[PDB]
């Protein structure tokens, strides 16, 4: 029983004393401010626990309680989304008429004329149109009334109180010891089996006993208040049998392994529900049940307290061949003693999963009536692409912090890390070459096309009409997925997604999904994507691999993760740290995700979204101009940015005038950021000297001596305002455009 | 000057030029800069003490 | 005094961070030191190497790489028996550090002061007086 | 609208002058680098000590004021050109009404007058304004490369 | 008319920046404080902090209120 | 009137501004039933719009060709409520804030740790200072003439040149 | 090469010599200060211009001053 619970009782006293002493957590800051830099230095390093404390136990305790605090904030946020849906929304009107009422769960107060933002969203309601897709989530859950939304808001509030209590309790009353946190096998067993498997299983039970009957009654056309309450499905099996007759047999088919009895509600239909334009909820129920079994089985892999199971260290140490030295030896010790190494992995995975979520949710729209709510589809794609890109760059930020701080060569002799660092010149030179080749042969095709179109030579272009770059591999994969139902997935009835090919799905005379054809423009923008992803990897990988030392600075690890430079010598070593590669790689992340969301926005408006009409023909939002105009830069400038900025710039005096104002405000903030990015600290310190003189003249100089921001903070302020302004401008443009036309 | 006295700095390249410091000690050797002066403001380097010559320091 | 070229080197598996063509055609630097143990250190050019018990010898491209390793060994393993040499492609070896047997931060007799200016930094000459004149700005 | 743009021009003139004057008067010395005259006009910095000294030279104040000069002549020529093209149509009231807020400058000057320029070539052909249409994109490229 | 106005205003802005740049080069390189004791030039350097602080004030006074009136109208 | 402008009460374009602004609200009100909350809200807006235009018409503002009220700021007394009187109100509040902050900075200099008083403010003493600002012109001018506002040039640190 | 100067305000704290990554500076005897020693710069051909010496110095304006000059293979820090 070496996996055991071990707790220190009453470690830290619940006192307001250290609240009154800002900077108490570090020896430098606790002696008080003398310059304004102290103030910035206070906020910058506060959650950097391993810079204040030496011991891994106290660091682990602070992290566990901070995770409860984050959970409390998320639960309060969810409770507020449910409360605003219950109290300030037109959810009931939306349930009666989804394809006509526009969701709105935010109402403004009348103060300075701002009540113009309460536009006519429909259903006898005035408010701000919301695009988070909560209404479709609630309808998929089977909510059907505001009263149940009040109970969900209360459940969120109770959970939020329980998490903030638990964070206090587990830091101040009962803090686990380090040997409790250093149980990776136990934690994985419980998080796979218990967190994921039970979670999937419990959700599958809700879908089978609540979501599936309520939604079958809704899609038959029954009014929401005419639908029986969800517990009458739980007790009276006769009504559930009337909807799905397999329930007449109960749990005998489950236990005797006669599982094909349950095919009424555990289907493998594929495709979309024609009524709602969403995934079949019988498919999602079978999906969650299948995942639950796999996750619970996965949870029995690792050894905890009874001899069955794997040792994770033995698995890692056995995988070594003739190219890779000692192999994965020493990685277990890293990943159970370094929090930063774990955060680097988990941030890269969370970001990757968020980008996958973004792709899978527009192509296989899971919620009822979310496919034809085009503002929601554009919003949730753009949001999860930005979360993915940010989390992916934070994985490289904390890989750099690991290398600078937690990496020790004595325990990493001739293993995989040692070998990567010992051929990092070959890695970065080959990646650098790939980024040059791929920028020439992706963006230079655009420059070739602009020049030929400008010269009158349209036969010399890379286009469908002229020289053709055909995405043959992607077209072939689309063919395979269209041929799959009945062939390589024989029990499937429809394709996984209509994007691959097949029918046009229309809901409320709007296209839910239809095949997304690929041509020369799709080949070109996909290689644009491959190029922007490659260089972002190069900037972040070069920062992680050269974080400790280079040919330039042989002792970079002694300066730390975040230092501004090592002086003007050696020609100049400005921005040589690992932090400065995270700083430079967030710009290239911004560039990559901006072209991805622009590609999505133009391609869906041009070729997928639109209104079905007589004869079955479809009129798209921008009328199929992507194919012949996404091949030049002038086409993107004119037919995408200029043509679609009409709604944001003409929005004044309407309910979308808020987007019109945020468009300008973010354009302003973006420009304001370049003051911090193009300038240097020394100018601003000398300007502050003359302003200090004028304060000295009037005897009003402060005792906290004003300083220009540090070199690193100047870079961080410039990057933060750059990201805010660029993303905010895209946010305002995307939302005003798709609310007006979609 | 004397220890514990208040002085106005007259070194034009000092951070504390024309400000008041306090005399810490005065060397008696053949030192070029024998007067030790402490200040309440820190310089750009975060130092709050410096050596000065008598000519560089004036009593207030 | 002179570099005994036959001294065994620390065990190392090789890396791409080592020296290039300019080392065999312009100059290379060498560092030697005595170790009481057979222990792992970090190379200035890359990953980890293992120093052999007794006397070790390395070749690096920059003098700063030799001094970065020397500071690392002194703090980590308390080794101060390090000698840094400059070696030219003619075969001539130039002893570099510590230059007169004593470390620079410890005073020694017979050291002559180079670069010392008799006044404080604000007593320099303005650029205009020394314009079209060879006279130096340091007074 | 002419009142508001004249005050913006005055702000730009004062700010460009501030950087250039501060650069000239702090050229010989400051509190960060009191011996700045021994190093010349154009030097990179004095290193990361004393808090950091990036852009401390008088040349760097020329560098910083060049952006403000470009901004100033931008506001002046945008004003001249919008007021004159609206008078040349006979539609001076379009400038009179739209110049008092910034969205009028964004949609009624930049966006409205962009359309003949960005249609100099398109998938339907080209005309003699194609060369300016290319130079326009060329200008957007070099500017961004400067970043 | 548009090209000629734009051309000569851009030339003007470049010439005006260059005048101040070469005044800075004058102070660094050619200015001798001992041949200019208590001149107009030396007294400029004697109250440079006042000129820079006042220029900082007028720029903020113009900037806060011009941007404020424009944003108000918007 | 002044500078070829028209008083807003008789300019016809101000009247068209009011009429177009009310038709814009009435066409939104035409989609709702009488006692509903959107109908009540829009009627409140129509009344507020009419009140604003009526008040501006009788205030002595001068509309332009556009029909939007213009402000005269050359100093004439018939238009002092548009810049001169709001300006006097501003300078009183701004001088109050400046005088009160200066008084607290001088108090905080005489403290045990002067920099702790500025990130952790002594609220009773700072409220004592915020109350004193109502007679800042007299207090600040007496401060000036008694040689306590302006410090002499040789107690101020300056750059070498 | 870069030119490194030591002015007579040096208090002999030896901080510049310990901070120098390229062994440019050393301590020599001098009766001017209380510590009895002053920094010296005999090996400025090896100076890379990092200015770590200037960061280490505690006198009000730096006793050690580095003046970046002509660039060489040594002062550029080039291992190629
Ligand atoms: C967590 C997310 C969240 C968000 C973003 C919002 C956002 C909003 N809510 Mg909702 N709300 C939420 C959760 C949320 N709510 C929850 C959980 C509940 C259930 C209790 C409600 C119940 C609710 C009601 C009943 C109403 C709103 C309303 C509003 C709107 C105006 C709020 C306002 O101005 O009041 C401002 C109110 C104040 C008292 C101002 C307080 C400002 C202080 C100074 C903030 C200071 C924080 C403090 C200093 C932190 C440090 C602590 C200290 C010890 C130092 C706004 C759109 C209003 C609305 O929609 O009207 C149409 C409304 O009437 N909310
Ligand atoms: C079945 C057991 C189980 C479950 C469900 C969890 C669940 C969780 N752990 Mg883990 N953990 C476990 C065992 C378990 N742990 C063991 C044995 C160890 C020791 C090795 C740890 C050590 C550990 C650490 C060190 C950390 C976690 C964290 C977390 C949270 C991850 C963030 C997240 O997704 O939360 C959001 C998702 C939710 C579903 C929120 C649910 C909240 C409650 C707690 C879930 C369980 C409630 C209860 C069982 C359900 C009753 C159902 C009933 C109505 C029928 C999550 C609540 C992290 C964290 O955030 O700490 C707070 C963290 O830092 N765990
Ligand atoms: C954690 C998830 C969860 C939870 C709490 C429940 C809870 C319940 N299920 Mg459900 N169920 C689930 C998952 C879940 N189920 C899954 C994943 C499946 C798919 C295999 C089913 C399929 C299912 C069927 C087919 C039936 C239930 C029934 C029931 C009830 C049990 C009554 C009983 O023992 O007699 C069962 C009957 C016998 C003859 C024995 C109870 C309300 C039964 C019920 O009362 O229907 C409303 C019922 O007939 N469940
Ligand atoms: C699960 C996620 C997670 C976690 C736990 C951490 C945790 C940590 N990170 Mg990592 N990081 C993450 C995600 C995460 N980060 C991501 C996604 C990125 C990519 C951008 C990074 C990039 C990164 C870098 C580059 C650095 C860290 C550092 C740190 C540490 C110090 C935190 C601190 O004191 O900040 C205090 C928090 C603040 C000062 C908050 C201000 C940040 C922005 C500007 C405010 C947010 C703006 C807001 C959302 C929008 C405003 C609205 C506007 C319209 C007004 C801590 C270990 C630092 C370190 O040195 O650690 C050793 C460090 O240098 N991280
Ligand atoms: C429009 C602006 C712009 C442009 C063109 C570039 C261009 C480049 N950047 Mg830079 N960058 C920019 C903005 C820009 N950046 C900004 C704003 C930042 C701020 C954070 C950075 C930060 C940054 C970093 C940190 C990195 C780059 C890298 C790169 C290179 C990518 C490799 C490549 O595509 O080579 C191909 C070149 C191009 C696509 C440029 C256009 C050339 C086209 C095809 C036309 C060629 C015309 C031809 C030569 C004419 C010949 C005749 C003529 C001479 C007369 C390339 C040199 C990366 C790098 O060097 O890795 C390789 C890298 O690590 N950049
Ligand atoms: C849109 C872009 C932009 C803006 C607004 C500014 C603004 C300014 N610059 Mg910068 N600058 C920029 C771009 C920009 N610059 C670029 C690209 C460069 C080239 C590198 C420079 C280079 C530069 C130099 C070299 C100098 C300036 C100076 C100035 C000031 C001159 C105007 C003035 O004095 O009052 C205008 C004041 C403002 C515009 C401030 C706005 C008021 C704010 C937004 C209040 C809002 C508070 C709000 C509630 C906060 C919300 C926070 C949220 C988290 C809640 C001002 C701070 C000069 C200076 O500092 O003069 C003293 C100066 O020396 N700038
Ligand atoms: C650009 C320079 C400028 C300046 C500095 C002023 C300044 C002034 N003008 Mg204006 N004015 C100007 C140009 C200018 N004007 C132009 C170009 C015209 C168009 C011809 C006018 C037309 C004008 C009129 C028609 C009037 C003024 C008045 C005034 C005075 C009223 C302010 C006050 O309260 O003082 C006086 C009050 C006190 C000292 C104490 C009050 C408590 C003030 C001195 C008014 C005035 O009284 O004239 C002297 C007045 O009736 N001005
Ligand atoms: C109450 C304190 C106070 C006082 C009396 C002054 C007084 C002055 N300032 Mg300073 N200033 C202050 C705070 C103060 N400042 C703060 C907090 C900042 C940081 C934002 C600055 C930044 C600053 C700059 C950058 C400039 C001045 C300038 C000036 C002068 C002209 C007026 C002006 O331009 O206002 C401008 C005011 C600001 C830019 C910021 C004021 C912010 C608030 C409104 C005031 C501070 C409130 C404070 C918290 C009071 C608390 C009181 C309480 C404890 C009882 C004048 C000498 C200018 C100058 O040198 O002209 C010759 C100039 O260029 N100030
Ligand atoms: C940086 C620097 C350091 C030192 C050296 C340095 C190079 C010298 C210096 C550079 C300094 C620089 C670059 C200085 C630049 C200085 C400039 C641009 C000065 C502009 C002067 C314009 C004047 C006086 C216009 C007067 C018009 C009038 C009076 C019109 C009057 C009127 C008439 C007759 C007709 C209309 C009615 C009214 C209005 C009555
Ligand atoms: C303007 C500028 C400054 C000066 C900026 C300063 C001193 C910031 C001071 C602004 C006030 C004092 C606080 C700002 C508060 C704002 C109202 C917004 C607050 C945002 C949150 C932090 C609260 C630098 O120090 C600098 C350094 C390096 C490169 C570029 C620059 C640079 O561009
Ligand atoms: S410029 Fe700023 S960053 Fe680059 S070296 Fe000089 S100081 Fe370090
Ligand atoms: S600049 Fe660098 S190399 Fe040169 S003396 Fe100073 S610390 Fe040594
Ligand atoms: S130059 Fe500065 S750091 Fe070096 S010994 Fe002298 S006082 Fe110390």
């Amino acid at each position: 029983k070496k996996v055991s619970i071990t707790v220190d009782r009453d470690p830290v006293a619940t006192s307001f004393e250290k609240w009154a002493q800002p900077g108490h957590f570090s020896r430098t800051l606790a002696k008080g401010p003398k310059t304004t830099t102290w103030i910035w230095n206070l906020h910058a390093d506060v959650h950097d626990f391993d810079s204040h404390t030496n011991s891994l136990e106290d660091i682990s305790r602070k992290i566990f309680s901070a995770h409860f605090g984050q959970l409390s904030i998320i639960f309060l946020w969810l409770s507020g989304m449910y409360f605003h849906g219950a109290r300030f929304s037109n959810y009931s009107a939306w349930l009666s008429n989804p394809t006509a009422v526009k969701p709105s769960a935010q109402v403004v107060w009348p103060i300075v004329g701002q009540e113009v933002l309460n536009g006519d969203v429909g259903g006898g309601f005035q408010g701000v149109q919301v695009t988070s897709g909560f209404f479709q989530i609630w309808r998929s859950s089977g909510i059907t009334s505001e009263v149940e939304l009040y109970w969900c808001a209360l459940a969120g509030l109770i959970m939020s109180g329980l998490m903030i209590f638990a964070g206090w309790f587990h830091y101040h009353k009962a803090a686990p010891k380090l040997e409790w946190f250093q149980n990776a096998e136990s934690m994985l067993n419980h998080h796979l089996s218990g967190l994921l498997g039970l979670g999937c299983l419990s959700w599958a039970g809700h879908q089978i006993h609540v979501s599936l009957p309520v939604n079958k009654l809704l899609d038959a056309g029954v009014a929401p208040q005419e639908i029986p309450l969800p517990h009458e499905f739980l007790v009276n099996r006769d009504l559930m049998a009337q909807l799905y007759p397999s329930f007449s047999k109960g749990l005998v088919p489950f236990f005797t392994l006669n599982w094909s009895e349950y095919s009424d509600f555990l289907t493998f239909k594929g495709g979309l529900n024609p009524v709602t334009g969403g995934l079949w909820l019988s498919d999602t129920a079978h999906h969650h049940l299948a995942l639950a079994v796999l996750f619970i089985v996965a949870g029995h892999m690792y050894r905890t307290n009874w001899g069955i199971g794997h040792s994770m260290k033995e698995i890692l140490e056995a995988h070594k061949g003739p190219f890779t030295g000692e192999g994965h030896k020493g990685l277990y010790e890293i990943l159970t003693t370094s929090w930063h190494a774990q955060l680097a992995i988990n941030l890269a995975m969370l970001g990757s999963v968020s980008i996958i979520v973004a792709h899978h949710m527009y192509a296989m729209p899971p919620y009822p009536y979310i496919a034809t709510d085009y503002p929601t589809q554009l919003s949730i794609f753009t949001h999860h692409m930005w979360i993915g890109g940010f989390c992916v760059c934070g994985g490289a930020a904390h890989a750099g912090i690991f290398m600078v701080r937690d990496y020790n060569p004595a325990q990493n002799y001739n293993n995989l890390l040692d070998r990567v660092i010992r051929h990092r010149d070959a890695i970065i030179s080959h990646l650098n070459w790939i980024c040059i080749f791929l920028g020439f042969h992706s963006f230079g095709l655009y420059i070739h096309n602009d020049t030929m179109r400008a010269l009158g030579r349209t036969q010399d272009m890379f286009s469908d009409t002229a020289i053709q770059l055909k995405p043959v591999f992607a077209q072939w994969v689309q063919s395979i997925h269209t041929l799959a139902p009945g062939n390589t997935t024989p029990n499937a009835l429809a394709t996984a997604s209509y994007a691959f090919g097949g029918d046009v799905v229309a809901v409320g005379n709007k296209v839910a999904m239809m095949p997304i054809s690929l041509g020369t423009a799709d080949f070109m923008v996909h290689h644009i994507h491959a190029f922007t992803i490659h260089v972002t990897v190069l900037i972040l990988l070069k920062g992680v691999l050269f974080s400790r030392n280079s040919r330039l600075i042989p002792d970079k690890a002694n300066l730390g993760f975040r230092f501004p430079c090592d002086g003007p010598g050696r020609g100049g070593t400005c921005q040589s740290s690992a932090w400065d590669s995270v700083f430079l790689g967030l710009f290239w992340m911004y560039n990559c995700i901006s072209v991805v969301i622009f590609h999505f926005s133009w391609k869906m408006q041009s070729d997928v979204w639109g209104t079905v009409q007589s004869d079955g023909t479809v009129t798209h939002i921008t009328g199929g101009n992507f194919a012949q105009s996404a091949i030049t830069i002038n086409g993107w400038l004119r037919d995408f940015l200029w043509a679609q900025a009409s709604q944001v710039i003409q929005s004044y005096g309407s309910a979308l005038s808020a987007y019109g104002l945020i468009f300008l405000g973010a354009h302003f903030i973006w420009a304001f950021s370049l003051m911090f990015l193009f300038s240097g600290r020394g100018y601003w310190q000398e300007l502050i000297e003359s302003i200090v003189w004028a304060h000295n003249k009037l005897n009003v100089a402060p005792a906290i001596q004003p300083r220009a921001l540090s070199i690193t903070q100047g870079r961080a302020v410039g990057l933060a305002h750059y990201l805010l302004g660029g993303i905010g401008t895209t946010w305002a443009f995307f939302l005003a455009r798709i609310i007006s036309v979609g | 000057v004397k220890r514990g006295s208040k002085v106005r700095i007259l070194r034009k390249e000092s951070y504390w030029y024309q400000d008041i410091g306090t005399v810490a000690t005065i060397d008696t050797s053949g030192i070029r800069y024998p007067v030790v002066v402490r200040f309440e403001k820190v310089s750009y380097s975060g130092v709050n003490t410096n050596n000065f010559s008598l000519d560089e320091v004036v009593e207030v | 005094e002179t570099l005994n070229l036959q001294i065994p080197s620390p065990t190392f598996e090789g890396s791409t961070g080592g020296w290039l063509r300019a080392a065999e055609v312009e100059e290379k630097y060498a560092i030697t030191w005595t170790s009481p143990k057979e222990q792992v250190f970090e190379m200035p050019t890359g990953g980890a190497a293992i120093m052999r018990q007794g006397e070790n010898l390395l070749y690096l491209a920059r003098k700063e790489q030799c001094l970065a390793l020397a500071t690392q060994v002194k703090n980590s393993f308390k080794i101060t028996d390090y000698k840094v040499y400059r070696i030219f492609p003619s075969g001539e070896v130039q002893y570099l550090h510590p230059k007169d047997g004593v470390f620079p931060e410890k005073v020694n007799a017979g050291r002559v002061g180079v670069g010392n200016v008799s006044h404080s930094i604000g007593k320099n000459l303005n650029p205009a007086q020394i314009k079209f004149t060879s006279k130096s700005f340091n007074g | 609208g002419d009142f508001l743009i004249h005050h913006a021009i005055a702000l730009a003139l004062h700010t460009t002058t501030l950087i250039l004057v501060k650069g000239a008067l702090d050229a010989r010395g400051s509190k960060l680098m009191p011996d700045k005259k021994d190093f010349g006009y154009a030097f990179p910095c004095d290193g990361p000590g004393r808090g950091g000294t990036c852009d401390i030279s008088a040349w760097d104040a020329f560098y910083l004021s060049m952006f403000w000069m470009l901004n100033t002549i931008g506001w002046v020529t945008f004003y001249w050109h919008w007021k004159h093209i609206t008078i040349w149509q006979g539609n001076a009231g379009q400038f009179n009404e739209s110049s008092t807020y910034i969205m009028g400058w964004l949609r009624d000057y930049l966006w409205l007058n962009s359309s003949p320029l960005i249609n100099g070539y398109n998938p339907f052909g080209m005309n003699s304004l194609s060369v300016w249409s290319w130079m326009f994109l060329f200008g957007h490229l070099i500017w961004a490369t400067g970043f | 008319q548009s090209a000629l106005y734009t051309h000569h205003q851009y030339i003007a802005g470049f010439l005006m920046v260059g005048a101040f740049a070469h005044g800075a080069i004058f102070f660094v390189r050619d200015y001798d404080p001992e041949q200019n004791k208590n001149n107009v030039l030396a007294r400029i350097l004697d109250h440079k902090e006042a000129i820079i602080s006042h220029l900082s004030w007028v720029s903020l006074f113009l900037g806060f209120h011009t941007l404020g009136i424009y944003v108000h109208n918007d | 009137d002044v500078a070829g402008l028209t008083p807003c009460g008789e300019s016809k374009e101000f009247a068209r501004r009011l009429d177009g602004s009310v038709k814009k609200l009435q066409t939104r009100l035409s989609k709702y039933e009488a006692g509903t909350p959107p109908a009540l809200a829009l009627q409140k807006q129509i009344d507020k719009t009419k009140n604003r235009f009526d008040r501006y018409g009788k205030a002595g503002l001068l509309c332009g060709t556009d029909g939007l009220p213009h402000l005269i700021t050359d100093g004439r007394w018939t238009h002092s409520g548009e810049f001169v009187i709001p300006g006097l109100l501003f300078l009183y509040v701004a001088g109050w804030i400046g005088w009160v902050g200066r008084s607290y900075v001088l108090f905080a200099r005489t403290a045990d740790k002067p920099t702790e008083k500025e990130i952790i403010i002594d609220v009773p003493v700072a409220l004592s200072f915020v109350s004193t600002g109502f007679i800042w012109p007299f207090s600040a001018f007496k401060e000036f003439t008694s040689g306590n506002l302006i410090v002499p040039a040789d107690e101020i640190t300056v750059s070498p040149r | 090469s870069h030119s490194v100067k030591v002015y007579d305000t040096c208090i002999g704290c030896t901080q510049c010599v310990r901070a120098c990554p390229c062994d440019v500076l050393e301590m020599v005897s001098w009766d001017g200060c209380k510590a009895g020693q002053i920094a010296s710069a005999p090996r400025t051909e090896d100076c890379i211009g990092c200015k770590r010496c200037e960061t280490a110095c505690p006198t009000d304006f730096l006793s050690v001053r580095v003046y970046l000059g002509g660039e060489t293979t040594r002062s550029m820090g080039l291992a190629y």
